[PDB]
Formats: C-alpha cells, sequence, structure tokens
C-alpha cells in the first residue's frame, strides 16, 4: 500500500523541424518562422508619402518634360518609377545620370 | 453540475453580416491555476458529428476559417462569426471541460436572414389505397417560406382540430434560404367518411390574410 | 493600407527579423537574407510515443 | 489520420441491453481519453462518461452510473460502451469521441460519426408508400407511413429529379411507428407527360419500393 | 538534451498533457490523475518568450541606400556596388543561420533543464519517503491520498508526517 | 539558471559572504560560523577572467581608411562610401550585442553550475550521514563539532567514522 | 565543464579505454574487467559529427568579384575597394573565431554531460543497492558476479533481486 508519482512533459502528434548547432533537423513542439517570405504585391500609401511616377522618371519631372509637369514642386518620402515611364521632350543624356537621380531623390 | 446556457436560442443573420452567440456557465470554468478557460465551441450540421471551432475559450482549432473567433473569461463567453457565409448555417454548442461531467449548452440554431417570403400551400387527400387500410392521412404542404414560424390549423367542417396532427420542417434551404413544412392530419376511416369539408389554414408573416386550401371528400 | 516596410515587389510586414523578398528595401525593414525559411524553436523537444 | 469507427446502427426493446464499440486508429490510443456522448433527436449533447485509456478507470454522469459501463481493449485500440435497462428515452445517437487530453479536462477534437440506437417495443416493419397525388407549378409527393425503425431514404426518378425536392424529417406516431413524406414542385405542364416515381429504401426491413405518382 | 530528462530518463512526452508543459501523473488508493506544474511550465514559457522578443526586437530602419540592380554593364563601380551588397547579404545570412542554431540548441537545453529542475525539486520534497524508479516516476512508500499528492504538487508536503510509515515500508 | 541552484533551490544569496563567492554556513553544538569555499570560488573567477580576457584581447589596428564624413553632396561614390560604412557599423553592432548576450547567459549558467557542483560534492562526501533538506542545506545526523565541519569543508571528512551514529539517528 | 563529471568528480580519464569514449570498470568476486558503453559513446559521437558536418557544409561559390591587389596608387576608389575587402575579411575572421569558441565550449560541455548522464543512469538502476563513492565509482552492497555486472551494463539489472541482501549489508 503506497503510491506512484510521475513527472513528464508534453508532446504533440506531429511537431516541427528546426535546426540546431548539432542537428540539421530535430523535432520540437512548436516553432516560429523568422523569415518574411511573402508580400501582398502592393505598395502601401501609409505611413510614407508615396508618389507614383506613372509616365515620368524623376529626372523627366525634374527637367520639366511637359507630360510630367504635373509633378511640379512635389514632394515624397518614396518616389516610385514605373517601367512604362517615357521621355517626350528634346533627346538628352545626363553625364553621371545615376548620381543626379540619386541626389535629387534623396 | 456546471450548467451551460446559451443565448439566444435562435439567431437570424444576413449573409456577410456578423453573428454573435453568448454562453454562461453555472460556475467559473477558469483555472487560476493554469490561467486558461476550459471552454470549447462546436459546430454541428444535421447528420454529422460536432466539430470543434474553438478551445481554451479563445483558441481556434486548425483548419477552421479565421472568421470564427471566441473570447471571454470565467463565466461569460462569446462566439463570433464575423462575416456569415452560407456554409456557417448550423447549430453551435459551447462546452465546459473544466470538470466532469462534461456539460454542453442547449445549442443555438443559426440561420441566414432573408426577405420575408410567403408559403405556397398545397393540400393532399388520402389515397384510395390507404383508405382500404382503414386510416386516413391528409397532408398540408407549406413550400419555400421565411421565416420559420408558421401556424397550421386543420379544420374539418369548420370545427378546428387538436391532438390529431403532426408537423415536420425542412432544414434551411442551401439555395434560397427558405424552409418547408409538412403537416399530417390522421383519422380513422370511420371519422374521415363522416365529414365533408377538409381544410388547412396557414398563418404566416408573408401572408397578408390567412390562406386556406381545401378539398371536399 | 499601412506598412513601414516597402520593397519593389510590394509592402511586407516587419514583425520578423529577416526577409527573403528583395535586397532592395525602404523603411523599417527586416534584413535581407538568402534563406527562404528559418525556424526558431519555441518549444521543447517533441517525442510522440507509439 | 485520426479515425473513429463506430459500430453499426442498433435497435433494441425496453429493458434490454446494448453494447457499442468504437475503433480508433491514426494516433497512439493509450495517450488520449475516450468519451461517450449521446444526443436525443433534435436535442442537445449529453455526456455519459469517460475512460482513461491507459489504466482503464472510468467515471460516469450520475444520471447514468446505474446503467452505463465503459470499456477499452488496448491491443484492439477499441472502446466499448454498454447501456442496460433501456427505456424509450434512451433513443438517441451515441457518439464516441477522443478527448484532447486524458483525465477528461480537455475538449473533443475528434468525434465518431455516431451510432443510432432506437429503443421501442415496436418491432421491425416495412413502410407502406402512398401517393400524394397532384400557381402554374403543382406539388406531388409520397407518404412513407408506419415503419420501424429509422432511417428511410427517398429519391425521385432514381436520382434524376433533385431540384425542388423536399424530403421531411420523419415523425413518430402514437403507434410507435415512424412516418415521413417527400415532395417535389414541378411545372403543372409536366404532369400528364413526365413520369414521376419515388424510390424509397428502408434497409432495416429490406424494403425497396418504387411508386409512380399521377393525378 | 544536456540534462538527459526530455528524450532521456523521461522516456517520452505526454500528448495528453494539454494544459501545461510539465506536470504530474499519479496512482494512489483513490485512483489516478494528472496536473500541470504551473511554476516550471511558466518558467520555460517566460524564457522562450523572452528570447523571442529579443529576437524580434528592433529591426533597423534604412532609407536612401545604393542601387542594387543595374540595366547596363558599367564595370569597376558596379562591380564594387554588387560586391558590397553580395557581401553584406552573405554576412547577414550567416548571422541569421547562426542565431537560430544557437537559440534552438539553447531552447532545447533550457526546456530539458526545467524538466530536470522540476524532477529534482520533487525528489527533494520527498526526502526518504520515496524512491526514483529511474524513469521519471517516484515510488511513494506510504498511503498517499489525493490531498497528499496535491500537497506534493503545491509544495506543502510534510515529509516528517509520513516518514515512520514510509521508512518501515522501504526497509522492512 | 540551467542548474536551478542560484535563484533556485538556493533561496537567496548571502550578502554576508564577503570573502568568497560560494561557501558554507553551519550550526552545530559549538554555535554557528561561515567560510568561503576557495576551490569553487576560484573556479568561477578563473572562468570569468579567462572569458573576460578573451573578450578584451587584441583590438584591430587600422590606419588609412575611408572618409566617413562629407561636406558636399556628391552622389553615387559618396552613397557607396556611406553605405559601406553604415553596413559595417550595423554588423559590428550586431556582433557586439550577440557577443554579450551569449557571454552573459554563459556567465550565469556557469556560476549556477559551480553552485550545483559544490552542493553535489558536499552530498557525496556525506554519503549516508546526512540528508538534503532541499534548500541547499544538509541536516547532518551526528554530533559534528567545528573540526568535523572543517573536515567537511577541507575535503577530509571520513564518513565511516560517523556512519553508525548517523544511521541510528536517521532511522 | 558545466556538469562537473569530466575533469570533476571523475578524477581523470582512462588512457586504457580504447574501444569507447565512456565505459565501466569493475571489481567483483571473479576479478576485474573493463567494457565500453556503446550508447553514450555513440550519443557523443553522433552529436559531434553532426555539428562538424554542419560546420563544413556548403561553402559559398563566387566568380567575378573585385580586384583586391593593385599595382598603382589611385586614391579614392582604390581606398574603398581595399576598405570593403579589409572590412569583409575582419568580419569573417571574427565569425570564424566566434564560431569555434562557441562550438568548442559546447563540445566540451556536451561530453561532460554524456558522462554525467551515464553516471546518473547507473545510479538509478542500482536504486538502494549501491552508494555513489563520489569518485565516479559505485560501491555495490551485494555479491555481484560478472553476469550481474553485465546485467548492469546492458540495462537489465533487477534491483529487487538483491535488495534484501544489499540493505542488510548497507545498514
Ligand atoms: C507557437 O509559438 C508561437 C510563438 O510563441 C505562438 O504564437 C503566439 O500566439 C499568441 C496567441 O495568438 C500571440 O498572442 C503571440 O503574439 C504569438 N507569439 C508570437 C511572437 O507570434 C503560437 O501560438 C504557437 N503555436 C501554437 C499552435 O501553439
Ligand atoms: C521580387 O521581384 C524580383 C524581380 O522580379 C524577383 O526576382 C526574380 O526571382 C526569380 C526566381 O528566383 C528569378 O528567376 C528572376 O531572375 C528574378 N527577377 C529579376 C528581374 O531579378 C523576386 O523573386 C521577387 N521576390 C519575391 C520573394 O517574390
Ligand atoms: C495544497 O493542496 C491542498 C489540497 O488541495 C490544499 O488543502 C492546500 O491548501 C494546498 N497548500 C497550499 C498552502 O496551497
Ligand atoms: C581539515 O580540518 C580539520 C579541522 O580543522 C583539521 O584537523 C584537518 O587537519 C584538516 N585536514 C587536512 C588534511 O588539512
Ligand atoms: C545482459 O547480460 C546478461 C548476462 O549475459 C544476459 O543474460 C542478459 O540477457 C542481458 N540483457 C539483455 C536483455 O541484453
Amino acid at each position: 500500500p503506497g503510491a506512484t508519482l510521475c513527472l513528464g512533459h508534453h508532446a504533440v502528434p506531429n511537431g516541427t523541424l528546426v535546426k540546431t548547432i548539432t542537428d540539421d533537423q530535430i523535432e520540437v513542439t512548436n516553432a516560429t518562422e523568422l523569415v518574411q517570405s511573402s508580400s501582398t504585391g502592393k505598395i502601401c500609401n501609409n505611413p510614407h508619402r508615396i508618389l507614383d511616377g506613372i509616365d515620368c522618371t524623376l529626372i523627366d519631372a525634374l527637367l520639366g518634360d511637359p507630360h510630367c509637369d504635373v509633378f511640379q514642386n512635389e514632394t515624397w518620402d518614396l518616389f516610385v518609377e514605373r517601367s512604362k515611364a517615357f521621355s517626350n521632350c528634346y533627346p538628352y543624356d545626363v553625364p553621371d545620370y545615376a548620381s543626379l537621380r540619386s541626389l535629387v531623390a534623396s | 453540475d456546471i450548467q451551460m446556457t446559451q443565448s439566444p436560442d435562435s439567431l437570424a443573420v444576413s449573409l456577410g453580416e456578423r453573428a454573435t452567440i453568448n454562453c454562461k456557465s453555472s460556475q467559473s470554468v477558469f483555472s487560476s491555476s493554469t490561467n486558461k478557460n476550459y471552454l470549447a465551441w462546436y459546430q454541428q450540421k444535421p447528420g454529422q458529428p460536432p466539430k470543434v471551432l474553438i478551445y481554451w475559450s479563445s483558441t481556434r482549432e486548425s483548419g477552421v476559417p479565421d472568421r470564427f473567433s471566441a473570447s471571454g473569461s470565467g463565466t461569460d463567453f462569446t462566439l463570433t462569426i464575423s462575416s456569415l457565409q452560407a456554409a456557417d448555417v448550423a447549430v453551435y454548442y459551447c462546452h465546459q471541460y473544466y470538470t466532469a461531467p462534461w456539460t454542453f449548452g442547449q445549442g443555438t440554431k443559426v440561420e441566414i436572414k432573408r426577405t420575408v417570403a410567403a408559403p405556397s400551400v398545397f393540400i393532399f387527400p388520402p389515397s384510395d389505397e390507404q383508405l382500404k387500410s382503414g386510416t386516413a392521412s391528409v397532408v398540408c404542404l407549406l413550400n419555400n417560406f421565411y421565416p420559420r414560424e408558421a401556424k397550421v390549423q386543420w379544420k374539418v367542417d369548420n370545427a378546428l382540430q387538436s391532438g390529431n396532427s403532426q408537423e415536420s420542417v425542412t432544414e434551411q434551404d442551401s439555395k434560397d434560404s427558405t424552409y418547408s413544412l409538412s403537416s399530417t392530419l390522421t383519422l380513422s376511416k370511420a371519422d374521415y367518411e363522416k365529414h365533408k369539408v377538409y381544410a388547412c389554414e396557414v398563418t404566416h408573416q408573408g401572408l397578408s390574410s390567412p390562406v386556406t386550401k381545401s378539398f371536399n371528400r | 493600407c499601412i506598412s513601414e516596410c516597402i520593397t519593389p515587389n510590394g509592402s511586407i510586414p516587419n514583425d520578423k527579423p529577416f526577409q527573403n523578398v528583395n535586397k532592395i528595401t525602404y523603411g523599417a525593414c527586416p534584413k535581407y537574407v538568402k534563406q527562404n525559411t528559418l525556424k526558431l524553436a519555441t518549444g521543447m523537444r517533441n517525442v510522440p510515443e507509439k | 489520420q485520426v479515425q473513429l469507427v463506430q459500430s453499426g446502427a442498433e435497435v433494441k426493446k425496453p429493458g434490454a441491453s446494448v453494447k457499442l464499440s468504437c475503433k480508433a486508429s491514426g494516433y497512439t490510443f493509450t495517450a488520449y481519453s475516450m468519451h461517450w456522448v449521446r444526443q436525443a433527436p433534435g436535442q442537445s449533447l449529453e455526456w455519459l462518461g469517460w475512460i482513461n485509456t491507459a489504466i482503464g478507470n472510468t467515471q460516469y454522469s450520475q444520471k447514468f452510473q446505474d446503467r452505463v459501463t465503459i470499456t477499452r481493449d488496448t491491443s484492439a485500440r477499441t472502446s466499448y460502451m454498454e447501456l442496460s435497462s433501456l427505456r424509450s428515452g434512451d433513443t438517441a445517437v451515441y457518439f464516441c469521441a477522443r478527448g484532447a487530453s486524458w483525465d477528461a479536462r480537455g475538449w473533443s477534437g475528434y468525434w465518431g460519426k455516431g451510432t443510432l440506437v432506437t429503443v421501442s417495443s415496436a418491432s421491425t416493419k416495412g413502410p407502406s408508400v402512398f401517393p400524394l397525388a397532384p400557381g402554374g407549378t403543382a406539388a406531388l409527393g409520397c407518404l412513407v407511413k408506419d415503419y420501424f425503425p429509422e432511417p428511410v431514404t427517398v429519391s425521385w426518378n432514381s436520382g434524376a429529379l433533385t431540384s425542388g425536392v423536399h424530403t421531411f424529417p420523419a415523425v413518430l406516431q402514437s403507434s410507435g411507428l415512424y412516418s415521413l413524406s417527400s415532395v417535389v414542385t414541378v411545372p403543372s405542364s409536366s404532369l400528364g407527360t413526365q413520369t414521376y416515381i419515388c424510390n424509397v429504401n428502408h434497409k432495416p426491413s429490406n424494403t425497396k419500393v418504387d411508386k409512380r405518382v399521377e393525378p | 538534451g544536456l540534462f538527459g530528462a526530455i528524450a532521456g530518463f523521461i522516456e517520452n512526452g505526454w500528448e495528453g498533457m494539454i494544459d501545461g508543459w510539465y506536470g504530474f501523473r499519479h496512482q494512489n488508493s483513490e485512483g489516478t490523475g494528472q496536473a500541470a506544474d504551473l511554476k516550471s511550465t511558466q518558467a520555460a514559457i517566460d524564457q522562450i518568450n523572452g528570447k523571442l522578443n529579443r529576437v524580434i526586437e528592433k529591426t533597423n530602419e534604412k532609407f536612401h541606400q545604393i542601387e542594387k540592380e543595374f540595366s547596363e554593364v558599367e564595370g569597376r563601380i558596379q562591380d564594387l556596388e554588387k560586391y558590397v551588397e553580395d557581401t553584406k547579404i552573405d554576412l547577414w545570412s550567416y548571422n541569421a543561420e547562426l542565431l537560430v542554431a544557437l537559440e534552438n540548441q539553447h531552447t532545447i537545453d533550457l526546456t530539458d533543464s526545467e524538466m530536470n529542475k522540476l524532477f529534482e525539486k520533487t525528489g527533494r520534497q520527498l526526502r526518504e519517503n520515496a524512491e526514483d524508479m529511474g524513469n521519471g516516476c517516484f515510488k511513494i512508500y506510504h498511503k498517499c491520498d489525493n490531498a497528499c499528492i496535491e500537497s506534493i504538487r503545491n509544495g506543502t508536503y510534510d515529509h516528517d508526517v509520513y516518514r515512520d510509515e514510509a521508512l518501515n515500508n522501504r526497509f522492512q
């Protein structure tokens, strides 16, 4: 006449594989994903102020290509250039184009 | 034991609208010891067994869509279906497993609310082959109406009857969200071939005046 | 909609410390890594029996 | 793949006994409690009791401690519930359900499909099928009458006519026998040319019956 | 694990322990039962939430950076931009791999530890009134009803009360 | 800690133990007293200093590098100088953060261990002559004067001498 | 190590144990002998090969990069190429140092653990039939021939068989 007392821990029918120092794959009761691997596919207009460049590159807006003159005196946190953008004014190039684009954008 | 009591008994909500069911337990089902509420929610469609939506009063079983959620603590609980879809039409049960005996709520039947529709009424006299058997069954059919509530009164030669009829109602129709009801009046052959005018009076919200359908034997 | 982290593919949540969406980012963003998944244990060893 | 396979439907008379079985698979059997919960027709779920699958001890609901006994067979992966001194009020569906945890302080995540058990002093009887003879549409039907026990199945034109069909839940008459009706809305215009036959099946009495319905 | 309790002297986990991470199962003269151990479960949980919040704490905020895609071959300056970025990514990728490897090893060992710590506490309350059967179970050498077991679980067990009874059962 | 001694079965630290990290407190027929245990104390200290010295060893020496501040906007080349530098700092900062988290966890677990190791050693010397009361204390079941306690503390305790006396008292 | 077995209560290693990492030495009425324990040895070996295989897994493949040696002074752009590379090397060099430090500490600690775990398991089988002498040896308080020792080593020792005999001898 006496009793028995057992200590134990929980488990689940199937858990999740994680990596450790020793094991490439070992099963634990729960784990959480640390890599964001999906996007909605849309740019949120908050909280940052977004300017969709539409038919305009930032440089075409800067110089004032006429179909881009809508963008005059505008501001942005993030300027968005679209692949469909086009120039429609005098044909031009900008030595160190990349830097001007960078310094204006900034 | 711990009594589970749900509110309301029946609940009608529009498609896409919000559904909220409440549960009170006769005693607290919270364990300060485990800091969990020992409460579950189940769905049950006719014929089928119950299905957990939610356990620990607020944890959703996996595979259950996120439009279901539950909350509450201790003795007050609330199941919510945020945006009701047609497949959500079912009976919902809350369930305490804090202590044996397991007890469940009485169940909340949840239906799709729709515009009110009146029943098409039909009456059916007993077949001649059944009359040979010595018994007569008159049937009244109320087709595709809403809401569920409907009074069927059988009148034989205008003396309204009591104690000799039985009713049965379809489950809410998946397609048009209506109900249907079948009523069967039963007499002996003797009593049947003793009166002349057999009528079924139906009263329903979608009927401006009570409709009577009838036949002469 | 509202999101602190923006990539050319679209906005992404910034609750996780890493992301595999795009090395190009703007705002308060997880750091780009090559891995498409990394699991952090949040439980003990799972040893199911029979 | 967690599965709970319950014994077939059962029909018994008052004062007799019944023993249902529940066969589990897809999970380790002795690590989860087993529960037996019943449901009278159109009623709520009623817990009868539970069994600790490793040890085999039980406790029952007090309204049932007299008559219910729960059993398990650990090599069989099987539970058993035996109810004695049956009364008409025991007519119900009997579910076995796996606890989320043994000790019964846990919900049920897996329920068996259910076992209907009918208690009446009536005996097996096949039904009589009578015609319900026919606004621009008319209604016709079949009256399936005086059978025992449940269930009955009805289709129309061997399954071909399904739109507008409404088969109603059976009702239980003073006789102890069940009665059901099945109806369909159809265009009045169809009546004399389209044939309408209702297919009734009452498996407990091996009754298969087709009845043509006409004006 | 380092402590040898989980996946060690505890032969397996209990799928049936669903209201705690660690706990007790018992058999006595009044039957059997189960209870979560509250302190240890919470001890394990707090550390894992603590580490996690440290891990998911404070992403960096960056604004204007460098171009990382290029539509034209440019040579030396582009090579360098691409190399810096590629390098940065490989370094962070390494840090990410290492961080989770280290955390998980640590998460596994700390959970093993709590089991071992809970086990040790139980042994200590019992003094000479029980023996470790070696599989995470204690044999208790005295009549020990539900209130007694609970007295063990809630940490108020008085070993002296049962010692005479127990020693007699163990050694005689 | 992992071992459950410090902030565990040892209920609290001793503010009064000022000549060691770990030690013994006793009560016997001649009164009470205290002594640091040097081997365990020294064990924790040596590991922490070894560790500390590894950490503060050998800063890197750098001379001509890149400009890190700029008085004019220049664009692409400056962006790259600024990005490289910004990236480097965040990487080192992460390393610094990580270095201390792991080190501190490890410093804590190793000290807890030393506590537990001293306790286990004490238990083993005592054999069947004492019982662990569960709070880091041993009840010793025999007359044990100051020289006897010291015999425990300096590791020369002879359990056989006291065994007969102790077992009679225990049982 | 953290557990205090290896380089702890086990006073030294056995140069003569050449067919296992951990094992048993015994003395009984039929003489003395030695045997490796396969499970603990294998437990240590599997973990160490695992970490090692993790460490030497998957080198990176790189192709066109930047120039890293230069034959002319060029100033600003070269400073940056050299700074980027120099920085990269110091970061990796740091990672390499840290990786092996953490791994080696952990390799040392896990082996101490396996030792401690084997010891604890043996104690548990023996129940009340033996006492821990504190030096990694158990004194067994009953006649225990080679088959009995082997019964201990292979995990089938039946403590109940010897309990009466052993307790009489202990007490
Ligand atoms: C596995 O662990 C994760 C991480 O702890 C759990 O996620 C938490 O879920 C709760 C409840 O919704 C939230 O309040 C917390 O914010 C979540 N933590 C984080 C940081 O995401 C998750 O619940 C666990 N999974 C299961 C099924 O238990
Ligand atoms: C975000 O968009 C980029 C650009 O389209 C994607 O990068 C492509 O990835 C695929 C699949 O690995 C490659 O085959 C293409 O060569 C990449 N395209 C370009 C233009 O570089 C990227 O996969 C997207 N990110 C996510 C996670 O959706
Ligand atoms: C421990 O459990 C017993 C039995 O439930 C209870 O009476 C007692 O109050 C508990 N001890 C404390 C101080 O919590
Ligand atoms: C340990 O302490 C005791 C009492 O002071 C002393 O008698 C004894 O010599 C010491 N042991 C050794 C070998 O130093
Ligand atoms: C252990 O060794 C003994 C002696 O050889 C043997 O009889 C016994 O079967 C062994 N135990 C097992 C199951 O290997």
